[PDB]
């Protein structure tokens, strides 16, 4: 909902799928690239957190 | 006997001191930085958390 | 013949004076090489130490070692780099018998104690094929060793001894090897099999090296834990030391419970001195052993607490002072020191004096007169003794300017009776050995002064009658001057009290009635007026604190970026990227030229590299990796390719330093190649950047390294084929893409150490490649780090820790007004620490003088600003204080971390904080993020984290950082094909010639088409394209009034917009090329065939010289107070039609 002042609710659970999204698709384009393995470690780690 | 009325007064110095005490460390920190040959009394001592 | 006989007894001291700087050096170089027999410096200090270990190895050519300490604190927690005590025990091995070599350890060593030998001796074997040992000796040394013959080796503890072949199988590794000796020497190093008997390598040395000092097995911890009983009590606890090592894991500071590991009394090192060893002494023992004994002792019962990790008492893990002095009676021992003993045996002054004052300066006329005056009267050899190669032509010239020739000679004692020579070496201080009248002079023999200047104290010398000669008869308000402040009017004298002092003062009245009480004892800085207006003088504010002036309002948009972006990115969608051609053997043959080996991950990033560039399409490739992991020779190789396509190659760096090193690398790996490569900065002439960027366009350097002088909007390549773009979080965007604007489909290659969050985030959604490197070549270590509240006790023994190391420490501030304050603040704090200052804001030499002196070791620790970021080397400096970690950009975080490190010494990183609930949300996710991550390949994922901390910033904007709503990236793409099809449907000239074409009509005045007027971009673009592309006055009031169709009404950036492109008609219709304009005036610059009525300008200087100066030919400069911009605008519309009025 907009708070009437130009901006949106906090809404914290599109926050979450904001964030889950971000680390889900920033890992697709890293296997994508197929990066050397110790950097798809720590994203999936970071994924596994989000 | 072993409980006390503290007023109006009391407490009101109590706030006053516990400002103090972050004005005076504040101006403590800005003190023992240097430049004070130009320095006053005015613009080292804060008027926001009293 | 030599100068004075040595010590060969028992335990005579032998005493040698009159030693100025660096002298000594050359002398234990003739002990050496005087002496059949080993040398051993005692060290002062670290520092000294390995000041001395490059000292001694310039005067002579033994093999010289250090002992490598123990890099820790007494009763530190924490490890001393197993690699470190693998170098330690090696050097330990051979230090039994070592015939002819130099070792220096420092009394921080030679007051610790080793292992008992009998864990060397036996549980390691390092050997080597020129040792000249025999069977049975070997055989019984594995016997002592309690090794079982057996002569078809299988197990750990066996060996063979059959005829003259000996095989051997240890503790240590699973395979055993064959010796064969042969005359009495060893003479093979076979790695034969467990069965099969085969040899699988010739070795020469075999370096079976223990894990550990100590042993670690299960006796060894049965030993260790009945030892533990009988001294400490066990506590149940799972972090206990007992429990600890019961579990066999380790903690960090274990080695420091040493002699519970052996169960036997501790060696002093003694014991692995050889026969006749001779030791040599510097400085003295009999001050630094006290206070080191004393720091012991005070450590010791500092950490005598804490029941978890209790601790040895220091008389096992050291020797005592008195036990040295003891020792010290065992061998026969000299003593060099800077002083003239008078006359005893045993006892020698050596002439060896300082040299004389020379110093260069450029206050002089002829700046080396001290050394033209001194050289031909000093009537023995000179030698010269430049530290690095290149700063010998330093020297070259230098000397060239008094005309005095160096020779090039490697021996001390290669001087003649009077010749003038140069020595390559790492000395620091010069002398005259008057014995043969030789002198050396170091390079830093030359710059003495490191001094500032002083300033003010201007009415201290007006000393005239005004100051009333201290009178003391003043009267009441009588108006007084106070030379510091200005003038108040005098309201008597008051007691004061003044913190137990009571005092008798000067009440004095400045502005705002604010009281000052000067003393009646400094009565002379109080002088009478002179003005003579003592009923009309004025009043001074005290303090003078006018920072209030920092408050609101200014603007911002003065020009859009969107549009401009969309068109280069459309620009570059459009046309097509050059195909590039690779050759095999050509590239092979330049990979030859490469002196290394590459790692597989930075193989497929060049061969990722070469397979997009030589592609119909362009190259946009992020070639993220950490610092140091090689990036730079994956740009050489992508060159190389791109140069031999005869392309152009253009580099860019953010600073001067970094085009420094880089003029070197890519120099002197294109160093067999037809290639021209040149640099250019402001460290350049103007008459060399004047050859240079015009001779770019003539083209036959290829390859040109720069700062942002590059994008300066004249340098023209004739044909661009390459950018490579190095340290990336910088440049914002317009300095990014301005390259590009040049050349729509040139090739871009994006080096960085950390990408800031819109590259990140433009990478990751296809719009730009990505390839990440990791995997160090060199084995380099993750400098341990920790974010720590501040405390002066934590950063004393951080300090402590990193100077009896015998490094430097970087401490950073970042606050120049107050580091002359925090100087002395850490100087009290550790006072026994040397503390110079730097920072980007002085005057250009002295920051240059504490650098070189920094990295000439002649202080410990620099407090700075974070000028230090621009990547020095100077790898000695190991430890990283940043005081204030609150408020520091987390990418410059990780770069900090860099600058730490570059050793084989474990570097070290402590992060102040304030305390945690005081700081910003954001600054406690940045240090949760620096505490998470402590690595190698790290660097990627915390710029990840720089990322979805702040918002990666807008695509179609400046603003790289930020969440700031942008534009969605699928509308993004959209907007960019929707200008792609537009562009390339008929052929629309790109808008940046437009921009070349168009006359400078520069006016310092907010002119766009704001972003509510026409929100889309595309329409935005074409509008501009068809006002520039007009040019009628016609056409321009068209599309105005279409503009005024389409949107209702026209607002003023659109107005002004429109009358700038008006008056563009007429500049381009005149010949008015340059037209700049600002507030305070501005300048006309016409063409060469200009219609300007030469005669009434020069009536119009000579009507108004204040408002017209030709300035140059056709440069006009008018002075015009122009306020107003609507005025501004009139002025030079009614300016230039009095122009076209008078055109000819
Ligand atoms: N494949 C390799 N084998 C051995 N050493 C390498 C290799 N690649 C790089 N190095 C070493 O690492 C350093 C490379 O650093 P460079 O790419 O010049 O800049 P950065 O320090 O930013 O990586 C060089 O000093 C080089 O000696």
């Amino acid at each position: 909902v907009p708070l009437d002042g130009g901006r949106f609710a906090t809404s914290d659970l599109n926050d979450l799928y904001r964030r889950v999204i971000n680390r889900n698709n920033r890992l697709k384009r890293l296997l994508d690239l197929a990066a050397p393995d110790i950097i798809v470690r720590n994203e999936k780690r970071m994924l596994q957190e989000a | 006997g072993n409980r006390r009325i503290r007023s109006v007064g009391e407490m009101a110095e109590n706030q006053f001191r516990v400002g103090l005490v972050r004005v005076e460390r504040a101006v403590k920190e800005r003190l023992s930085l240097g430049d004070l040959d130009t320095l006053m009394p005015q613009d080292m001592i804060n008027a926001k958390p009293i | 013949q030599y100068r004075y006989t040595l010590p060969v007894k028992a335990g005579e001291q032998r005493l040698l004076g009159e030693l100025t700087g660096a002298a000594c050096a050359t002398l234990v170089a003739e002990i050496a090489e005087r002496h059949a027999g080993p040398v051993v410096l005692i060290a002062p200090d670290m520092q000294n130490a390995l000041r001395l270990h490059d000292e001694i190895s310039q005067f002579t050519d033994q093999m010289v070692m250090n002992l490598a300490d123990w890099e820790t604190l007494p009763y530190d927690s924490f490890s001393p780099h197993q690699d470190i005590i693998s170098s330690r025990l090696s050097t330990l091995y051979q230090l039994p018998t070592m015939q002819r070599g130099v070792l220096i350890v420092p009394v921080n060593t030679l007051m610790q104690r080793v292992c008992p030998h009998s864990f060397l001796h036996g549980h390691a074997l390092v050997m080597k094929k020129g040792q000249r040992l025999s069977r049975d000796a070997l055989r019984t040394q594995l016997d002592s060793a309690g090794y079982r013959h057996v002569d078809q080796v299988m197990e750990h503890g066996e060996y063979a001894t059959r005829g003259a072949l000996l095989d051997l199988f240890p503790m240590g590794s699973e395979l055993p090897y064959r010796l064969d000796f042969f005359d009495d020497e060893i003479d093979s190093l076979r790695v034969f099999d467990v069965d099969s008997q085969r040899t699988l390598e010739e070795v020469e040395a075999i370096n079976l090296l223990p894990a550990h000092e100590f042993p670690t097995d299960k006796a060894a911890i049965e030993l260790f834990r009945s030892q533990w009983r009988d001294t400490f009590e066990v506590k149940r606890d799972p972090e206990h030391i007992y429990q600890q090592v019961s579990k066999g894991t380790l903690p960090a500071g274990i080695e420091y419970w040493q002699p519970l590991f052996f169960s036997e009394p501790l060696p002093p090192l003694f014991s692995y001195f050889p026969a006749n060893t001779l030791l040599v002494n510097t400085g003295d023992l009999e001050t630094s052993a006290e206070r080191f004994q004393a720091d012991t002792l005070a450590r010791f019962e500092n950490r005598g607490v804490d029941p978890m990790r209790p601790l040895l008492p220091p008389q096992s893990l050291w020797l005592r002072v008195d036990e040295l002095f003891s020792e010290l009676k065992n061998w026969p021992r000299v003593q060099l020191k800077t002083e003239h003993l008078p006359t005893k045996a045993a006892n020698a002054n050596l002439g060896f004096q300082k040299l004389p004052d020379l110093a260069v300066q450029a206050q002089q006329k002829a700046p080396l007169d001290a050394l033209r005056k001194f050289l031909e009267t000093f009537d023995g050899p000179v030698v010269f003794s430049v530290e690095s190669e290149g700063r010998r032509e330093a020297l070259g010239e230098l000397l060239a300017r008094i005309k005095i020739a160096p020779q090039r000679i490697m021996r001390l004692d290669e001087a003649s009776d009077r010749g003038r020579y140069l020595m390559i070496g790492a000395a620091e201080h010069g002398f005259v050995d008057t014995v043969r009248n030789l002198a050396l002079i170091c390079e830093s023999d030359l710059l003495g002064e490191r001094v500032a200047r002083r300033r003010q104290d201007s009415r201290r010398t007006i000393n005239p009658d005004t100051l009333i000669r201290n009178l003391a008869e003043l009267h009441i308000g009588q108006p007084v001057v106070h030379l510091e402040h200005g003038v108040g009017r005098y309201a008597g004298m008051t007691t004061l009290e003044a913190g137990g002092i009571t005092g008798e003062y000067l009440m004095l009245t400045y502005a705002n009635d604010a009281k000052l009480y000067v003393p009646v004892s400094s009565l002379h800085l109080i002088s009478r007026y002179a003005g003579g207006a003592e009923e009309n003088a004025p009043l001074h504010k005290l303090g003078g604190d006018a920072w209030s002036r920092a408050r609101q309002k200014a603007a911002e948009k003065v020009r859009d970026v969107a549009a401009e972006l969309l068109d280069i990115y459309a620009q570059r969608a459009a046309k097509e990227g050059f195909a590039f051609k690779h050759d095999r053997e050509q590239y092979q043959l330049f990979c030859d030229s490469f002196p290394f080996e590459t790692t597989p991950d930075q193989a497929q990033a060049i061969n990722a590299v070469l397979s997009d560039m030589c592609q119909p399409l362009a190259m946009d490739r992020l070639v993220c990796g950490d610092v140091g992991f090689g990036k730079t020779e994956v740009a050489m190789r992508a060159a190389f390719l791109a140069v031999d396509n005869h392309k152009q190659v253009a580099v860019l760096v953010p600073t001067t330093l970094l085009a420094q090193q880089h003029y070197d690398n890519f120099r002197d790996r294109f160093a067999n190649w037809p290639v021209r490569i040149e640099m250019i900065s402001r460290f350049r002439s103007a008459k060399e950047q004047t050859q240079i960027l015009a001779e770019v366009a003539e083209g036959k350097i290829d390859i040109l390294i720069g700062t942002h002088k590059l994008l300066q909007s004249d340098v023209k390549f004739k044909d661009l084929g390459l950018l490579i773009v190095d340290e990336e979080h910088r440049f914002g965007v317009r300095h990014k893409e301005r390259i590009k604007a040049m050349r729509a489909n040139v090739d871009i290659l994006t080096l960085t150490a950390t990408p800031i969050p819109r590259t990140l985030n433009m990478a990751m959604s296809g719009m730009r490649d990505l390839s990440i490197i990791a995997t160090p070549p060199a084995r380099r270590l993750a400098v341990k780090t920790f974010v720590r509240e501040y405390d002066s006790m934590v950063v004393r023994e951080a300090i402590l820790r990193e100077i009896l190391r015998g490094g430097q420490v970087y401490y950073l501030y970042n606050d120049v007004e107050n580091i002359q304050k925090a100087a002395e603040r850490l100087a009290e704090l550790v006072p026994e620490a040397r503390i110079a200052i730097g920072h980007g804001q002085m005057r250009e030499r002295e920051l240059e003088r504490v650098m070189n002196d920094f990295h000439h070791q002649r202080f410990n620790v620099l407090v700075c600003t974070t000028i230090i970021e621009t990547g020095i080397d100077i790898p000695t400096a190991n430890t990283i204080i940043i005081e204030r970690a609150d408020h520091f950009g987390l990418a410059q975080l990780h770069q900090l971390r860099g600058r730490v490190g570059r050793s084989h010494h474990q570097a070290y990183a402590w992060l102040l904080t304030p305390h945690p609930k005081a700081m910003t949300t954001d600054a406690q996710k940045r240090l949760e993020a620096i505490a998470s991550l402590e690595d190698l390949g790290a660097g990627f994922a915390l710029a990840t984290h720089d990322l979805e901390i702040r918002g990666a910033g807008e695509l179609l904007g400046e603003e790289q950082s930020g969440s700031m709503e942008t534009i969605g990236f699928s509308l993004y793409m959209e907007l960019l094909e929707n200008a792609v099809d537009a562009l390339k449907a008929g052929r629309e000239p790109s808008l940046e010639d437009l921009t070349s074409q168009q006359t400078e009509v520069e006016l310092r005045m907010p002119s766009l088409l704001p972003d509510d007027f026409i929100p889309d971009v595309n329409t935005r673009l074409s509008f501009y394209k068809r006002i520039a592309s007009a040019k009628t006055e016609n056409e321009l009031e068209e599309i105005k009034v279409e503009l005024i169709d389409r949107f209702g009404l026209l607002p003023d950036p659109a107005r002004t917009l429109l009358d700038i492109a008006r008056l563009r008609q007429q500049a381009q219709k005149l010949g008015i090329r340059k037209l700049e304009g600002n507030e305070k005036g501005g300048v006309i610059e016409f063409a060469e065939k200009n219609h300007v009525n030469p005669a009434w300008l020069i009536g119009l200087l000579q009507k108004q010289p204040q408002h017209y100066r030709l300035d140059g030919p056709t440069r006009l400069k008018f002075i015009q107070d122009l306020s107003e911009r609507k005025t501004r605008i009139e002025w030079v519309r009614q300016f230039m039609r009095e122009l076209e009025e008078n055109a000819i």
